[PDB]
């Protein structure tokens, strides 16, 4: 219906095409063939009064846009893609647009999948901590304890029982503690409080990373300095710091040298591998910093403020509940910035 | 003159489409379906003889 | 660029007015300036040298190796002070 | 309404923030162009790299903090980015990867193309221990003048006059040039090798394909030994 | 003429490959291109002209 | 201070402070604009070298 659009400037792009072939094919010309018959032309020729006009036409129009202008100032994807000819076959470039088209239509084209699980979405779409179940933390393989002869008998309490010689994690505690440990980070979180995700086992770090985007948050993936909370002078006081609103928006505000040296403690710190990170929550004992961790069968449950009895070794179930307190961080900060709209 | 009629009419057609916004090399003059150009070749193409020597 | 006298007049002493107006008859208009790329006999900054700044110019009256005074001609008679006090804030 | 402090980077409490954030935001883009195909040109090993050095990413990137293996580690982000097809690339990546190019381009380069004077003749001067040579190479059947002199005369050494021929024998172009050789300095060593030197240099200019061949053979390698004062 | 007829000869060695958009389309496509060949080549003197004066004042 | 004269030659030759000629001189205009800002008060004394003692070992 309206092709001849794109058609009236492929056209034209055609056309530059070939002027600046020829362009490139005077390039090369010696000046004795060309110069000196074209100026015996003129003095053959007398110019017009229509001639004269393009003479100082062209003079001023290359006057203004070429000499007396400023070179330079105090369709969109794809737009370094050189179409080839209508007659040879498509270039690898087109090949893998063809493709990509073809991605979006038809490759879907048949079913549709339900009911499987994608690892994926257990970051970018977790659950609300109201709609998880028992089954839920049983298909992430929170259940999953230690070896029965790797057992730290003060986790008694958590314990379901011995199966497949390790200890099953009471998931109906699992889920309390996982609804109660939720409720504080949206606490925080709509408190305006930084929260800190520290996880150092290898695959950690995506989930880590956004959950604290989501939350407005931080973390940490590669190591915890020992000495960040305790000796934060030392080694945190040379990064930046800003100054931010209510909505989160820097207010651009430059900061004194004084402002700027002073510690900044974290509000709540979440572990994702307590046994692992002694180091980082006896630091947050001595700084008074309430601390959230996943707590295996044999991990010591007394050394944070608020226990997830599950499994640490495995990705999914550490991305699981990870997940499912990053997005109770959201809504406590969608509140927040909810209620100062309105 | 049909050729200065139309070089004429090419000129002042440039000349409003330009003034439309600011001139800017790189913007004002893009390729045709194009965003803009880098205002930045001496790679001399090898000659039959010297490519057949090398050959 | 070539001043006339009024305009000059107006921004220089009287005393250096002679001087810029030989300049002005012995270096011609179309006069190509090149910049030396070994020696920087000007100083990084743009001075026009009308006046004697009291640190970064030698002390009028003071002995040294450029002082254009005859040696019975200097007015420095007191040393129990240093001659050049540090410039702006000090 | 209400203000408060907080930490610029989300990386704040990390070793080193400043380059962790910097690693962050070019996988976020390795992630958004994942499918984008890559340069079949890599194959040809374009010559283009120009990226910033380990001191000047320690500005950027921690200073002191920042490690080789982190610096390592940038640099496999940047040609990951870098090497995509330039086809299918788009700004943002291109904005991303400006920052971190050697500022050097500000300037321009000091190398003009070497074109055969006005009677055909190219100019290369060569330098052993003391001695130099400059040569006039033009096309001709094979004449050689060392100082006006014949061949044989000036160079009394068979092993000289081969030095002085290699470069032509490389090309295969013994009887197609005339080379105008004068030379000063050192003894017969020193300017048979020197006129050696300066012939490779100025048989490029007749067919540039050639300086590969000519590199091979070790004849466009200015020779640095020379006496040394013992120590 | 050579201001005008240099482009009239431009259009005759693409009137060989041609053996009327080449009366408007064609001549404002030529007249676009030579501004930008025009421009790139007061880019590249305003580059000769910084580097043949002091851009580093104080240290370099 | 170094990109502050880069900085005013830019501008000054993007503003325009015989075409021939635009390919030899290298001039590029005032010295007022090519110096702006950098005068006597603020150039001198952030360039002055040894101007802090930072370290002193005396031996008996
Ligand atoms: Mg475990």
């Amino acid at each position: 219906p309206n092709n001849n659009d794109e058609v009236m400037l492929l056209q034209q792009k055609l056309l530059y095409d070939e002027i600046r072939s020829e362009l490139k094919s005077l390039s090369q010309v010696p000046e004795d063939e060309i110069l000196p018959e074209l100026k015996k032309s003129l003095e053959q020729d007398k110019l017009s009064d229509k001639e004269q006009q393009l003479e100082a036409e062209l003079s001023d129009f290359f006057r203004n846009y070429a000499l007396l202008n400023k070179l330079f100032d105090s369709t969109k994807p794809y737009p370094n893609l050189i179409p080839s000819a209508n007659d040879k076959p498509y270039s690898s470039q087109e090949l893998f647009l063809r493709q990509l088209n073809h991605s979006m239509r038809t490759a879907k084209l048949g079913a549709t999948i339900s009911k499987v699980y994608y690892p994926h979405k257990d970051i970018f779409y977790p659950p609300l901590p109201e709609n998880i179940t028992v089954e839920s933390l049983m298909s992430a393989g929170v259940h999953l304890g230690q070896s029965t002869s790797l057992w730290r008998s003060s986790t008694q309490s958590y314990i379901y029982g011995e199966y497949k010689g390790i200890h099953i994690i009471d998931l109906n505690q699992t889920l309390s503690y996982l609804k109660r440990a939720a409720k504080v980070v949206e606490g925080v979180s709509e408190s305006g409080g930084i929260i800190l995700f520290l996880g150092t086992r290898q695959g950690q770090k995506r989930g880590l990373e956004e959950a604290a985007k989501k939350t407005h948050g931080y973390y940490v993936s590669t190591r915890w300095i020992p000495g960040t909370l305790t000796n934060s002078t030392e080694i945190s006081g040379i990064w930046e710091k800003q100054e931010i609103d209510s909505n989160d928006n820097p207010t651009e505000r430059a900061l004194s040298p004084n402002e700027t040296s002073k510690q900044v403690k974290p509000d709540l710190l979440v572990v994702l591998n307590p046994t692992e990170n002694r180091n980082a929550l006896l630091e947050a004992i001595k700084s008074r910093v309430p601390t959230i961790a996943i707590i295996d069968t044999d991990s010591e449950p007394s050394l944070v403020t608020y226990p997830i009895p599950g499994n640490d070794d495995s990705l999914r179930s550490v991305n699981f509940l990870l997940g499912v307190l990053a997005r109770a961080g959201q809504r406590g900060l969608q509140n927040r910035l909810a209620r100062n709209n309105e | 003159e049909k050729g200065v009629d139309e070089w004429l009419e090419a000129i002042n057609e440039l000349r409003e489409e330009f003034s439309a916004k600011e001139y800017l090399p790189e913007t004002s003059l893009a390729p045709p379906g194009q965003s803009k150009v880098d205002l930045l070749g001496s790679k001399i193409k090898p000659t039959a003889e010297q490519l057949a020597q090398w050959e | 660029q070539h001043y006339d006298e009024s305009l000059l007049s107006r921004y220089y002493p009287e005393s250096l007015l002679k001087s810029i107006k030989l300049a002005q008859q012995t270096i011609p208009e179309d006069t190509k300036f090149r910049v030396s790329r070994n020696v920087e006999f000007a100083p990084p900054y743009l001075d026009d040298f009308t006046k004697i700044h009291p640190f970064w110019d030698y002390k009028p009256g003071m002995p040294h190796l450029h002082a254009q005074e005859e040696n019975n001609n200097f007015s420095i008679f007191r040393w129990d002070q240093v001659q050049q006090p540090l410039p702006g804030e000090g | 309404l209400p203000r408060r402090i907080v930490p610029k980077l989300a990386t704040f409490y990390s070793a080193n923030p400043n380059h962790e954030d910097r690693i962050n935001r070019l996988e976020r883009l390795l992630r958004k162009y994942i499918k984008l195909p890559s340069q079949n040109n890599n194959e040809a090993q374009q010559t283009k790299a120009p990226w910033i050095s380990f001191d000047e990413y320690a500005l950027i990137g921690g200073g002191t903090k920042l490690k080789p293996t982190q610096y390592t580690q940038l640099l496999y982000m940047l040609n990951k980015l870098h090497n995509i097809d330039p086809q299918l690339t788009n700004d943002e990546i291109t904005s991303e990867l400006s920052q971190y190019y050697k500022k050097s381009s500000m300037l321009s380069n000091n190398i003009k193309i070497k074109t055969l004077d006005e009677f055909g003749r190219s100019i290369a001067v060569g330098k052993r221990k003391s001695s130099t040579a400059k040569v006039f190479v033009v096309r001709g059947t094979g004449e050689i003048l060392v100082n006006g002199r014949q061949l044989n005369d000036y160079f009394l050494k068979m092993k000289d006059r081969e030095s002085i021929m290699y470069p032509l024998q490389v090309i295969e172009s013994v009887g197609k040039y005339n080379i105008f050789a004068t030379t000063s300095g050192g003894g017969p060593t020193g300017q048979a090798e020197s006129i050696m030197h300066a012939i490779a240099k100025a048989l490029v200019v007749f067919n540039p394909l050639l300086k590969s061949r000519l590199h091979k053979a070790g004849v466009l390698t200015r020779d640095y030994r020379h006496v040394e004062r013992k120590k | 003429l050579k201001l005008l007829n240099m482009i009239l000869s431009m259009m005759n060695k693409t009137n060989n490959n041609n053996n009327t958009l080449d009366s408007l389309m064609n001549k404002k496509l030529l007249l676009k291109n030579m501004l930008l060949d025009m421009n790139n080549k007061k880019m590249n003197n305003m580059k000769r002209m910084l580097n043949n004066n002091n851009m580093n004042p104080a240290g370099a | 201070i170094n990109n502050n004269k880069y900085n005013n030659m830019i501008n000054l030759l993007n503003n325009n402070n015989n075409n021939y000629n635009n390919n030899n001189n290298n001039y590029i205009g005032n010295i007022n604009n090519i110096y702006n800002n950098m005068t006597i008060d603020n150039i001198p004394m952030d360039i002055l070298m040894y101007k802090y003692l930072v370290g002193w070992s005396i031996k008996f």
